[PDB]
DNA sequence: GGGAGTAATCCCCTTGGCGGTTAAAACGCGGGGGACAGCGCGTACGTGCGTTTAAGCGGTGCTAGAGCTGTCTACGACCAATTGAGCGGCCTCGGCACCGGGATTCTCCA
DNA sequence: TGGAGAATCCCGGTGCCGAGGCCGCTCAATTGGTCGTAGACAGCTCTAGCACCGCTTAAACGCACGTACGCGCTGTCCCCCGCGTTTTAACCGCCAAGGGGATTACTCCC
């Protein structure tokens, strides 16, 4: 049989991390894996016409950080700016 | 013509869900007209870039396709 | 343009201040916001006038003015 | 015998498919009207079900966002009945026909 | 060894990476980029399944249908400004009433 | 600082004609100021963003071209 | 030097046809309350003219941030080997809706 | 305005099928070294936006004032609405002809 990718089991340790006892049935994790996958084509190609508008040939995270403030307003934008900071921090960090 | 199939009362049903109050009797054939706008629209794109890909029988993954160039995708089908 | 030009640069950049201090800007990029803006509304208003010919009425208020920005479904 | 005033069962026939989320039109006659309107451009054209009940489900969502705003835009014209002239105002103010 | 457990991150950095090879956008990339956009969407997703998990036990229900995500992202005004322009498979539509449309009696 | 005055009702009442509506209310004006107010908020968002990423300090035509083409 | 058309194949997929049946489409009909024509009104709103005021455009300083370049050096592609993260067949027991029927709660007019 | 009547709800009992683990496999992330490279930083140029100001001015503003029609109220009537009745085609499902998307190799082209 053939291989697909998938995202079940990286979202389920997630929401095991956060609600514990909670249940999730096939058509919830099936539109959120589309969820998932639409903001990931769709903020490649703010990153990419970011980064020809620049005439830059090579993605770096400044483009990807400035891409989410352009779009997502508000203190939630502020919120997920300053978790990926730490989150990119701790990776430059380690050893 | 296969449209008498939309009956009057699941036209009914679904302006009640739509959230109309109250309902005359003259708007179906305006609805069947714009319904054939749309549908015929979605299904020319459809059928346009299912035959790009050279196959001929028609999924639902070109639909989600032919929806997110209108910019109100749909989710839940690979999209 | 018939909406005057320096009190459109003047509340352009008062509210940049609020986004960020000190920003300098070309006339061309202001004028490209200025005929842009003023396409915009111009659309609203015909789109009002149909609102207020559909409503039976001749003056235009505030009421149907916001059902309209429902419909379009900005807030 | 008792017969009930209408507006009641209205507002319980709202409340009651506003609560619900089933498909409502039958399968069988949207099946063979797409059948008939993909025989208009090409024969032979093969549908999987997936493709025509997510076209349905895009169907639901169209309709009920117009009859929503045709409900706005109807309660906004000091009016509870509807008239196809509500039908072609909202949908030019939409912008779909130009 | 992995790079999700050095970067104390949860989603695979690896995976998406290789959907932007393979993706084409351009020719070179940084290496916390994908670290950066997997952070943002395992705290968006997170953000999800807490209002879902909060519409869980708002309605007794366990097992979390599409039902608890159509009402968790249709009673924010965040989640209504960055989804009112997608439609939902399975959906519906939230009981909302006009006043003049109640019994005035 | 109080600029949203300086959008005279003359000059509005000369975007109603182009806009063709024959007669206005008074409580029209500050509503449409409000509305102006509120996109021209949403598009000089943009417009510093594009500043700002550009390692630059001046707001220059194509970043107005791309503020205005992206909502369409 | 790897993308692309060409050839069997097959087993899962498409389409449908026929028997039963069953809640639903649609029609019939009294009806009554909201759509809609008609009058009073009064008020805000259109227009018109004195007054002012910011305004339209020139003139100059100027400097400092945009625009272009040298370069080289850290930084990204990429390629041989590995393995454990992460794909799939299989099994099981519990979440949840169905059946049903009494407690609970709108509805109107006498 | 309260009771007859009917919709709703929720709990006792139930069956079912799929969510989630269990184990087998397997192949792209991982290590690490190398080498092309392009943009980070420093440096030279340059030019026009901003600031300030003065001559002259089209337009805004605000009150006076006449009145047109949106809204309130009255009266009408008719048109789908609730209820009852009658056909109806949608759907289970079983089978079945067959069809074709993807799976291998064979060989060609810019």
């Amino acid at each position: 049989k053939t291989r697909k990718e998938s995202y079940a089991i990286y979202v389920y340790k997630v929401l095991k991390q956060v609600h514990p006892d909670t249940g999730i049935s096939s058509k919830a994790m099936s539109i959120m894996n589309s969820f998932v996958n639409d903001v990931f084509e769709r903020i490649a190609g703010e990153a990419s016409r970011l980064a020809h508008y620049n005439k830059r040939s090579t993605i770096t995270s400044r483009e990807i950080q400035t891409a989410v403030r352009l779009l997502l307003p508000g203190e939630l934008a502020k919120h997920a700016v300053s978790e990926g900071t730490k989150a990119v921090t701790k990776y430059t960090s380690a050893k | 013509d296969n449209i008498q199939g939309i009956t009057k009362p699941a036209i009914r049903r679904l302006a009640r869900r739509g959230g109309v109050k109250r309902i005359s009797g003259l708007i179906y054939e305006e609805t069947r007209g714009v319904l054939k706008v749309f549908l015929e629209n979605v299904i020319r794109d459809a059928v346009t870039y299912t035959e790009h890909a050279k196959r001929k029988t028609v999924t639902a993954m070109d639909v989600v396709y032919a929806l997110k160039r209108q910019g109100r995708t749909l989710y839940g089908f690979g999209g | 343009l018939l909406i005057r030009k320096l009190p459109f640069q003047r509340l352009v950049r008062e509210i940049a201040q609020d986004f960020k201090t000190d920003l300098r800007f070309q006339s061309s990029a202001v004028m490209a916001l200025q005929e842009a803006s003023e396409a915009y509304l111009v659309a609203l208003f015909e789109d009002t006038n149909l609102a207020a010919i559909h409503a039976k009425r001749v003056t235009i208020m505030p009421k149907d003015i916001q059902l309209a920005r429902r419909i379009r479904g900005e807030r | 015998p008792h017969r009930y005033r209408p507006g009641t069962v209205a507002l319980r026939e709202i409340r009651r498919y506003q609560k619900s989320t089933e498909l409502l039109i039958r399968k069988l006659p949207f099946q063979r009207l797409v059948r008939e309107i993909a025989q208009d451009f090409k024969t032979d054209l093969r549908f999987q079900s997936s493709a025509v009940m997510a076209l349905q489900e895009a169907s639901e969502a169209y309709l009920v966002a117009l009859f929503e705003d045709t409900n706005l835009a109807a309660i906004h014209a000091k009016r509870v009945t509807i008239m196809p002239k509500d039908i072609q105002l909202a949908r030019r103010i939409r912008g779909e026909r130009a | 060894k992995t790079r999700s457990s050095r970067a104390g991150l949860q989603f695979p950095v690896g995976r998406v990476h290789r959907l932007l090879r393979k993706g084409n956008y351009a020719e070179r990339v940084g290496a916390g980029a994908p670290v950066y956009l997997a952070a943002v969407l395992e705290y968006l997703t997170a953000e999800i399944l807490e209002l879902a998990g909060n519409a869980a036990r708002d309605n007794k229900k366990t097992r979390i249908i599409p039902r608890h995500l159509q009402l968790a992202v249709r009673n924010d005004e965040e989640l209504n400004k960055l989804l009112g322009r997608v439609t939902i498979a399975q959906g519906g539509v939230l009981p909302n009433i006009q006043s003049v449309l109640l019994p005035k009696k």
